């Protein structure tokens, strides 16, 4: 909001896109651990 | 929180959790 | 608020080289502001040259972003050390403007006016002219605070702000709480279900 | 124009100073090395066009 | 003379509200566990210099020290910060003062404003032009030394004066010691209560077991 | 080095950010096929 | 050394660089050894503990 609220869309844009590919590789390296972790409680699941 | 991370229920509670021992213990 | 020779106009700038950006007015790569410039050839030019307006072109270091310089001192330009006297390799560090109406426009006075406007979040004193509205409570609005814009619900609460604080932040530096400006009272912002 | 010449110089050390101090350079645009670390910077040839 | 800062010299980093949240912070604090210079006003204002930003501690008895004065040649040839806080007044002035050789009170300006039992903490820093003056009073029962003990350090004065300092001076009110400390760029946890108001805190710098808690 | 001691402060930031961005990348991408790695050698040592 | 800037302990070393190189690089094209440009010997650049 304080991007949208200060910057017109010609700067906005690129100030967005680096917020939206930061927020991105959070995102899927966020759901590669849950992924793995989710694999691992799995295998521990089977076992019990 | 508030930024769109929600947390789901089980679909089975812990009430049912402690049916379902009851039962194997029983049995 | 400076003159400076058409030529230099270009130089007020984040990360720009040259001799008035270095020796003169720096400006930080983080500007924050507004650059505002326009001729004054027919105001600031005596007919045989106004030489009133002066520039330092000598310095032995850059300067840091707002950075304000009266020195006097003159420059040791050789190895042999000034002792105060100017002459060879020992130099006066300002140098005068020949404002004539007869030059070309790249030498030409312009009045530049440099705005900055720091946004360090601090109870805010310089705003614009918008007509306030009555606030709402309890409801799903659209809230507008000293420029922070944001939707949620505003509620009454208990979230002793301290009298120097005007905003509230979260985990993720999302607006938590806000102290209004008119009424000195204190709200949360809930975002809407 | 067409015809530019091409100066092939070595063998010197080279402070720029003047380059920076000589104001009469209307136009003065450094790409590939920003133009106020030069002096500390070695290198195998310089050519002026 | 010098003493032992426990843990003094931590204010708010900035103006932000936080409760029950331990923040990270990167700003110019005094260290734990230091050596703060100890001076004496009994039976002493010198000149001191001014690196980076300086912690200020007073324990007072009857408002002895009232003043301050900041700037480097100190002698109406720079532009130079006076401070005097008489008896209901703040007084600030950003004039070319003309001083004497030892300035004390008996008992081209740009800005004017006029408005042991006692500690007094103050902490002056510089940052591109800005002068902030950082202060809280609290009440103390001790006259040897400074007391151990934690208090938060709160805002009250942004003075943008732009003004090269290395030099600073304090002012006696002649018929209370005092300490000089130093702020260097540290990292630092601070610890808020439900209240909002700091509690603890960690220097990230100061031994192993405070890095394994930062 | 060699960006550095060419490009000054501003332009630096600009090749620098594509330097972490490229070796942000490879260390992700390591650290994923290791914990990957590290869970197949779990399961071999569960078995063992 | 001519503009190449790092951070490394420099001791003598037997690595016979040939006469026309003068810079030695390692597998992540790290300095790994230099030629002194005013004496011309062998010197390893190992980065410090
Ligand atoms: C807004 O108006 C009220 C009176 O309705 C006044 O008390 C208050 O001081 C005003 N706000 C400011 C910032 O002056
Ligand atoms: C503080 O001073 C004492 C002597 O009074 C000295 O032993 C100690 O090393 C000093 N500590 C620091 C951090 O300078
Ligand atoms: C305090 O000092 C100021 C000096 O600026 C003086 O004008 C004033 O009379 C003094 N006394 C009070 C009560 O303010
Ligand atoms: C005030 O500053 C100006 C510089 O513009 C200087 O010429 C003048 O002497 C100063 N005033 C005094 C009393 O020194
Ligand atoms: C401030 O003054 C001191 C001398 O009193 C000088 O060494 C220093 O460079 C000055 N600071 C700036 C930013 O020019
Ligand atoms: C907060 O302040 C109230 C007084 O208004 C006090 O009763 C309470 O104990 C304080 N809480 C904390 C955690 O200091
Ligand atoms: C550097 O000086 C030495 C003499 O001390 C000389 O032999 C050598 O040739 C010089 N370096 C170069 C590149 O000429």
């Amino acid at each position: 909001n304080d991007i949208l609220s200060r910057l017109d869309p010609p700067e906005a844009e690129v100030q967005i896109d680096r917020l939206i590919t930061g927020r991105l590789q959070s995102l899927q390296t966020y759901v590669t651990q849950q992924l793995i972790r989710a694999a691992e409680i799995r295998a521990s699941a089977n076992l019990a | 929180k508030f930024n769109g991370l929600t947390v789901l229920p089980p679909l089975l509670t812990d009430e049912m959790i402690a049916q379902y021992t009851s039962a194997l213990l029983a049995g | 608020s400076f003159v400076i020779r058409g030529d230099e106009v270009r130089q007020i700038a984040p990360g720009q080289t040259g001799k008035i950006a270095d020796y003169n007015y720096k400006l930080p790569d983080d500007f924050t502001g507004c650059v505002i410039a326009w001729n004054s050839n027919n105001l600031d030019s005596k007919v045989g040259g106004n030489y009133n307006y002066l520039y330092r072109l000598f310095r032995k270091s850059n300067l840091k972003p707002f950075e304000r310089d009266i020195s006097t001192e003159i420059y040791q330009a050789g190895s042999t050390p000034c002792n105060g006297v100017e002459g060879f390799n020992c130099y006066f560090p300002l140098q005068s403007y020949g404002f004539q109406p007869t030059n070309g426009v790249g030498y030409q006075p312009y009045r530049v006016v440099v705005l900055s406007f720091e946004l360090l979040h601090a109870p805010a004193t310089v705003c614009g002219p918008k007509k306030s509205t009555n606030l709402v409570k309890n409801k799903c609005v659209n809230f507008n605070f000293n420029g922070l814009t944001g939707t949620g619900v505003l509620t009454e609460s208990n979230k002793k702000f301290l009298p120097f604080q005007q905003f509230g932040r979260d985990i993720a530096d999302t607006t938590d709480a806000v102290r209004d400006p008119q009424t000195l009272e204190i709200l949360d912002i809930t975002p809407c279900s | 124009v067409y015809a530019w010449n091409r100066k092939r110089i070595s063998n010197c050390v080279a402070d720029y100073s003047v380059l920076y101090n000589s104001a009469s350079f209307s136009t003065f645009k450094c790409y590939g090395v920003s133009p106020t670390k030069l002096n500390d910077l070695c290198f195998t040839n310089v050519y002026a066009d | 003379a010098y003493t032992n800062s426990f843990t003094r010299g931590v204010y708010y980093p900035d103006k932000v509200f936080r409760s029950s949240v331990l923040h990270s912070t990167q700003d110019l604090f005094l260290p734990f566990f230091s050596n703060v210079t100890w001076f004496h006003a009994i039976h002493d204002n010198p000149v001191l210099p001014f690196n980076d930003g300086v912690y200020f501690a007073s324990t007072e008895k009857s408002n002895i020290i009232r003043g301050w004065i900041f700037g480097t040649t100190l002698d109406s040839k720079t532009q130079s910060l006076l401070i005097v806080n008489n008896a209901t007044n703040v007084v600030i002035k950003v004039c070319e003062f003309q001083f004497c050789n030892d300035p004390f009170l008996g008992v081209n300006c740009t800005f004017e404003y006029v408005s042991f039992k006692n500690l007094r903490e103050f902490v002056f820093k510089n940052i591109d032009g800005y002068f902030k003056i950082y202060s809280k009073h609290t009440p103390i029962n001790l006259v040897r030394d400074l007391p151990q003990g934690f208090s938060a350090l709160e805002p009250l004065v942004d003075l943008p004066i732009g003004i090269n300092i290395t030099r600073f001076q304090t002012l006696l009110a002649l018929h209370a010691a005092y300490y000089v400390g130093y702020l260097q760029p540290r990292t630092f946890l601070l610890k808020y209560n439900e209240n909002g108001t700091i509690t603890d805190a960690v220097d990230c710098a100061l031994d192993p077991l405070s890095e394994t808690k930062c």
